[PDB]
């Protein structure tokens, strides 16, 4: 259902793309997976740590 | 224990294993003294009284004035459980603009640290004698051999061996195979202009 | 005001060997670093007008492997000995030169028919050793003027390695002005073959982009 | 459909059709609490 | 001290009978003051603050409670209202006289004319009901806090500082991948596909 | 708000106290940004004291930890409103759903 | 009852001590004030000491 | 590292040093002795087949697991 | 700004007086009126010690020879 | 052997209001991605915006608030404040008046306009009143600048620093959002090793692209200018 999902946009099935460097613009060889992850933030927050 | 701290030590990888990031915020607060005489021998403040005035407004001297007191002074860092000797070395302080102490990769093996929350504290050395022996006998470049044994305890860990590893490795038909080269500049030359895998 | 870039203030070019410099360029506004050094070595490396040694045919062999008594060293051995002779040709192009001899010694860059313009930057290069004979070594060689690095799998050729610069490399560290947290660092770092001096290298390469910029710049 | 769910219906896979509703997920502590301080007439439980 | 008296005589300070203990933020701490409440002892008078923050106290108990009770009579005048629609029919001929003249209008005596009733004895509850709880509810404002034995009165800031992300803080996928935030780079600097967006 | 959820966000919402979730049915009469008003249908209304849920919405006030606890309505002026439904978001919810 | 099983005895700070940074402070008066007396005739210098 | 990169490794130790004296017990030689060494029944063609080298009848070995049972 | 100590442990012997010469001679620039014998490019005084320990022209016998010699000179 | 045909500007092409794709055909082989990601760096990180720095609503006092009529607390009007994309042409600030009142959304397009300021999406929510009678009278201060200036680093502005009524939002002085590029075939009359740059880019409205990258190659270009002197 995954694969079914990432065809019915038009995303890459195998859940890779091929991403390009920001700081030399030359594409990283080995398509790498980017996708969208549900970030916490936990409150060990530093500035009442230091 | 005084002139001492403790916060969140992130990676740092631009460093070199001699140095350790250090807040600006946390490297004008343990280094007061020093900032105070400082200021007051440079004329930068009358009194005492005026040069903490002056610190406690955190005027754009203060800043140089403490990149000049930083320089070869080497701060200790340690970490929560000091399994062994290796747990409690001495960095010199790259003032970081930031609020986390950015300790070098390498290091991590020794002082069993990792980035996911461990706090390391920060000890300054404060005598002549002590900034020797720190400098001498605990500095991170000074330590390069496990006490337990002659092997290294600088071993790359992870990003870097299979950074490495991808690197010295062979396909069986890769672009610019065959070719023979004047030596490593060349296949850098090559490498980076994208003739060859 | 809200065009006003940090121009860098140099604090460094330091020419460790008169073919190796390291130009330590800042301070220069946050990731100005990056695109500099990127687009300097980007240019320094695969567009850079230059001759080079194209492909030399030696009498003796037809192919890019073979014996030749008389030489201890391999023949491709001699396509890398030549890879690395660095040649400045003037105002003309596309010279061929001859490099008959035969004796007892290594054959150095000056054993050439030496030419007008056709310069050899290190005479003192060493293409192939003779054995204890008359053994007859006879080439010729044929140089272009040229841009890039262009293999001869695009084409007795020569991969041509017609650039001068031989090797660029940069890194961005943190400087800083007096308050400012984070700003760049350019340490460019080249070698050139000789041919032309890594300062000029730098600087011819950095024209270079900027002419290419002529339609879009405004005053 | 309830007013707040057609608001972002939220695409739902999972194939097991659900036979009990979710509790009241805070259901121990007021369900003991308040059978601790209840007027309840027999000695059940709570304060009588 | 020694010294010291000859630099007061210089300078003809006088060192003060009292010195300093004031509330300071604790040092990092940057925000918006954004409340204040004065707790003071029984016996003690209120300063100007205190007696301010219970002007403001009681005017937004006021305010608060007489919204609420104006928002349940327009709730019970629309109902009385759709009641008077029918049986009663003024259409838009009710609309115009006092409103307050509800409670005693015209209609059978129907269950509608008991549901008026009923209706008119839920608007008199209110207006006593209100009246009892801003009667209370001043009278807790105004009245003396108790405090710990030996404290005079109590003043306490809320500052609502606004942390913002920044090398050092924890993060956390749902899988139990911590991690500390260790760079916040540039956006150029950020990989980005081929469509131009970066990560 | 989960791209990826398990539908469990809704109901540990709900059931969790933040979410200002209605009391009866009917429609937001006037809605603001410190309280929701709901003139309650007549068949979901008590026989006589009509009334009409008047929710009041905790503003910015401080949990144990320092957090900060503030509801947010999260319907409309002139918009139905079930028994049942989400009134306003508390700290960390998304339309009745649990914004992590 | 926290972790060390510190008791109470041990965060009551000791409010008489004077900070390190006073000390130094009038150590740095005790100079200062011995500077100004140096640049004055010897009679107001020993009748301000003395007085 | 962290807390569960080592508990891996602690659940892997236990799980590997428990299949291994599970594995252990059992009888990998071979040596048929067709009398139960304790009531010298003769160990049928079968459960000799099974286990190879298995030197006790069911019957006696159900008995001295029982016995095992409780430690004794 | 210096990395190992190694060449200075090497000339001076022991490590635990490569750290006692090295803080006394120090000493002798910060406390004492002493120039440094090596050029000093923004050096501290304890760096500085160091440097001139490993150059091998200043070490334990040194520093006593130039204390007595000039304690015979506070004639 | 060292010409280097430079490029020129081929056809700018408006997809939408934002959305718009430059050209710059005649690329000499290899130039194409230097100049490409020289230029989308420099696009991305270095670009004058006119963003919203200072809001002063009637009679609110700090932004954790709330006021009688709006259906946001003040976080979310400055919040959606911030995103307000305005374009000032004579002057480097100026200062937006929002007066308004009466049931309905607030939008920018509601914001007193002067001959300074263009607001190009008036259709941008700012507010939702949502009593009969009851305004917002705000003052918004739009000034222009580079790159991201967040509140907090701003406000060390000494002297009159600074009445209670003022609230500093984060400034986002950035026009440009998304900037992708492409490398293809550019098909000259006679030549086979030539390439075309095309470049995507998504501004907020306030910047033009001919405009946008004949800044950002200025930017460039001084600074190879200070690297071609050494
Ligand atoms: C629209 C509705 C009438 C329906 C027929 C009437 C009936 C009660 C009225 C509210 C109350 O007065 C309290 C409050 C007073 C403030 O000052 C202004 C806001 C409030 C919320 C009012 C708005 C509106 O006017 C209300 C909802
Ligand atoms: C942090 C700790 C809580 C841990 C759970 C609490 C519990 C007991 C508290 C102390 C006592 O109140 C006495 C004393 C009162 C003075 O006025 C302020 C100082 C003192 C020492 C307090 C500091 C702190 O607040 C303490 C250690
Ligand atoms: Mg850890
Ligand atoms: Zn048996």
């Amino acid at each position: 259902e995954i694969k079914e999902l990432l065809k019915l946009g038009d995303l890459p099935t195998s859940g890779q793309i091929r991403l390009y460097d920001g700081r030399t613009g030359e594409q990283f060889e080995r398509p790498v997976t980017v996708g969208y992850m549900y970030m916490l933030k936990l409150n060990h927050l530093v500035d009442d740590k230091m | 224990v005084d002139y001492s701290g403790r916060s969140v030590i992130t990676v740092g990888p631009y460093l070199r294993l001699h140095q350790c990031g250090l807040p600006k915020k946390m490297a004008l607060e343990l280094f007061k003294p020093f900032i105070y005489g400082k200021l007051e021998l440079r004329g930068l403040a009358t009194t005492i009284k005026a040069a903490k005035k002056m610190v406690e407004r955190e005027e754009a001297v203060v800043w140089d004035i403490l990149d000049e007191v930083i320089r070869e002074h080497p701060v200790l860092l340690n970490r929560a459980p000091t399994l062994h000797r290796l747990g409690i070395q001495a960095f010199e302080p790259v003032l970081i603009e930031g609020k986390a102490i950015q300790l070098h990769p390498l290091v991590c093996a020794a002082y069993n640290a990792d980035f996911d929350g461990d706090q390391m504290a920060v000890h300054v050395p404060l005598t002549l004698e002590a900034q020797l022996e720190a400098r001498a006998l605990m500095m991170s470049t000074n330590n390069i051999l496990s006490p337990a044994n002659g092997e290294p305890i600088i071993v790359p860990s992870q990003d870097v061996v299979l950074g490495l590893y991808y690197m010295t490795r062979d396909c069986v038909n890769a672009k610019g195979e065959g070719m023979v080269l004047t030596g490593p500049k060349e296949a850098e030359r090559l490498y980076r202009s994208g003739l060859a895998s | 005001s809200v065009t006003e870039f940090l121009k860098p203030r140099l604090v460094d070019i330091e020419q460790v060997s008169s073919t190796h410099a390291k130009v330590t360029l800042e301070p220069l506004e946050r990731g100005f670093g990056h695109t500099l050094g990127n687009a300097l070595r980007r240019i320094l490396l695969s567009s850079m007008p230059g001759c080079a040694v194209t492909e030399v045919e030696i009498d003796g062999v037809l192919h890019e492997y073979s014996t030749k008594e008389g030489v201890q060293e391999d023949i491709l051995e001699i396509l890398l000995n030549l890879k690395g002779l660095a040649v400045r040709v003037q105002g003309k192009d596309e010279v061929i030169l001859t490099l008959n001899k035969s004796g007892i010694g290594p054959v150095t860059a000056a054993d050439i028919t030496h030419d007008g313009d056709v310069e050899i930057v290190k005479p003192q290069h060493v293409i192939c050793h003779l054995t204890d004979e008359n053994a007859s070594i006879s080439m010729r060689i044929k140089v272009q003027r040229g841009r890039g690095y262009v293999p001869a799998s695009t084409r007795l050729l020569v991969d041509a390695c017609y650039s001068p610069v031989e090797r660029i490399a940069y890194n961005v560290e943190a400087a800083r002005v007096e308050q400012r947290t984070d700003l760049d660092k350019l340490v460019i770092e080249m070698e050139t073959n000789g041919t032309i001096d890594p300062e000029e290298a730098i600087r011819r390469a950095a024209t270079i982009l900027a002419e290419q910029l002529e339609a879009f710049v405004d005053l | 459909y309830s007013y707040t769910e057609k608001k972002r219906i939220r695409k739902d896979f999972g194939k097991r059709p659900q036979v009990l509703d979710v509790p009241y997920l805070l259901s121990i502590q007021l369900d003991s609490f308040q059978k601790f301080i209840e007027q309840d007439p027999e000695g059940q439980y709570g304060l009588e | 001290t020694p010294e010291e008296k000859l630099l007061r005589a210089i300078f003809g300070e006088k060192a003060s009978d009292v010195k300093d203990s004031s509330l300071r933020v604790p040092n990092g701490v940057s925000g918006t003051v954004i409340d204040v409440q004065v707790f003071t002892r029984d016996g003690v008078e209120k300063d100007k603050r205190a007696l301010e923050i219970e002007e403001m106290q009681l005017k937004q108990a006021k305010k608060d409670l007489s919204e609420e009770l104006q928002i349940l009579e327009a709730g019970l005048f629309s109902r009385i209202r759709a009641v008077l629609v029918a049986g009663g029919v003024e259409a838009e001929k009710l609309d115009k006289l006092p409103r307050d003249r509800w409670l005693e209008l015209g209609l059978t005596d129907e269950e509608k004319q008991n549901q008026l009733e009923q209706l008119a004895e839920q608007y008199d509850e209110l207006k006593h009901e209100f009246e009892k709880k801003l009667e209370a509810k001043r009278r807790k404002i105004t009245q003396g806090d108790d405090l710990a034995p030996g404290v005079l009165k109590i003043v306490k800031v809320y500052l609502a500082v606004k942390r913002r992300i920044q090398p050092g803080d924890k993060m956390a996928g749902r899988h139990g991948n911590k991690g500390v935030i260790s760079k916040i780079n540039p956006i150029e600097d950020m990989p980005y596909d081929e469509n131009g967006t970066p990560v | 708000k989960p791209l990826v959820g398990t539908g469990m966000e809704r109901a540990v919402a709900v059931d969790s106290g933040v979410t200002a979730v209605a009391k009866r049915g009917g429609v937001v009469q006037y809605v603001d940004a410190s309280r929701i008003v709901i003139k309650v249908n007549e068949d979901e209304m008590y026989p006589g004291e009509a009334g009409i849920d008047i929710y009041n919405l905790t503003k910015y006030t401080r949990s144990n930890q320092n957090t900060c606890i503030n509801q947010m309505p999260c319907v409309s002026l002139g918009e139905p409103v079930e028994r049942g439904d989400v009134l306003a978001d508390g700290p960390s919810t998304d339309l009745g759903e649990l914004a992590l | 009852g926290d972790d060390e099983d510190s008791h109470l005895g041990d965060f009551i700070e000791d409010t008489t001590l004077e900070l390190p940074l006073d000390s130094a402070t009038t150590e740095s008066l005790r100079a200062a004030t011995h500077d100004v007396l140096a640049g004055l005739t010897a009679r107001e210098a020993k009748v301000l000491r003395m007085r | 590292s962290d807390e569960a990169d080592e508990a891996y490794s602690v659940t892997e130790q236990l799980t590997m040093t428990g299949i291994n004296r599970i594995r252990q017990k059992i009888n990998a030689h071979g040596i048929p002795v067709y009398l139960c060494e304790a009531c010298g029944n003769p160990i049928p063609e079968a459960r000799r087949k099974i286990f190879p080298g298995v030197t006790l009848c069911v019957e006696c070995q159900a008995y001295q697991e029982r016995q095992r049972k409780h430690y004794a | 700004a210096r990395v190992t100590v190694q060449d200075a442990v090497e000339k001076i012997g022991n490590r635990f007086d490569l750290v006692l010469v090295a803080a006394r001679r120090a000493r002798q620039m910060q406390v004492g009126g002493k120039d440094p014998l090596v050029p000093e490019e923004n050096d501290k005084t304890t760096v500085i010690a160091l440097r001139e320990i490993e150059e091998g022209l200043i070490n334990n016998q040194i520093l006593d020879v130039r204390e007595r010699q000039e304690q015979q000179e506070q004639e």
